[PDB]
């Protein structure tokens, strides 16, 4: 396959313009706040592209360190915030394997510094079962747009 | 884009996780297998 993920690279230029998920907010969050926010540290953004020297861009998610309270504890965490896959690869499972890499980069830190779960944003009922067919589970009442996937499953995911 | 993420019975079901991981399904494994040689 020509298809690479890899984490925004500092001093690249992408071609984005084109890029359509079906979801409006995330293209125009992808065409004039991901970079910059990538940059200025807000967040550690990772595309999916055609690995060719144009870069153009066919996918996208963000990662950002988190945790996890009650109304006791603490978890220290990292939530995937937004995941897009461009219309023209939908139907050959990207967003899964974004999923997937995205579990990978959370374990490899949790390796390193003691990470104990995976949460994820669904704004919509097509996200939030896409996300309970992966196996997150799913949150109710104020956190009813939250999943929870823990790093000891990730951790199966690549050893078994 | 949830950095402090506030539970309720939200908190057992995440405490539930940790103490009882779920077991990745055929989906997720098809993906892992897919990331694997790219
Ligand atoms: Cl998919």
């Amino acid at each position: 396959d020509d298809l690479t993920i890899e984490i925004l690279t500092d001093d690249a230029d992408y071609d984005l313009q084109r890029f359509d998920c079906g979801e409006e907010a995330l293209n125009l969050f992808l065409t004039t706040h991901l970079v910059r926010q990538h940059r200025n540290k807000i967040l550690r953004a990772y595309i999916l592209c055609r690995n060719t020297p144009e870069r153009q861009v066919l996918g996208y998610y963000t990662l950002c360190g988190s945790c996890f309270e009650r109304a006791y504890k603490n978890i220290p965490s990292v939530t995937l915030g937004r995941l897009a896959i461009d219309r023209s690869l939908q139907g050959q499972g990207w967003g899964a394997t974004l999923v997937a890499h995205a579990m990978n980069v959370v374990w490899s830190a949790s390796l390193a510094v003691g990470i104990h779960g995976l949460f994820v944003e669904a704004l919509n009922e097509k996200a939030h079962t896409f996300f309970k067919s992966l196996g997150f589970i799913p949150l109710v009442g104020e956190n009813e747009n939250a999943l929870f996937f823990p790093t000891k499953s990730i951790e199966l995911l690549f050893t078994q | 884009h949830r950095r402090v993420i506030l539970n309720e019975e939200s908190w057992t079901r995440v405490m539930d996780a940790l103490s009882n991981p779920p077991s990745p399904g055929e989906k997720l494994k098809r993906a892992a297998k897919r990331l694997q040689g790219m």
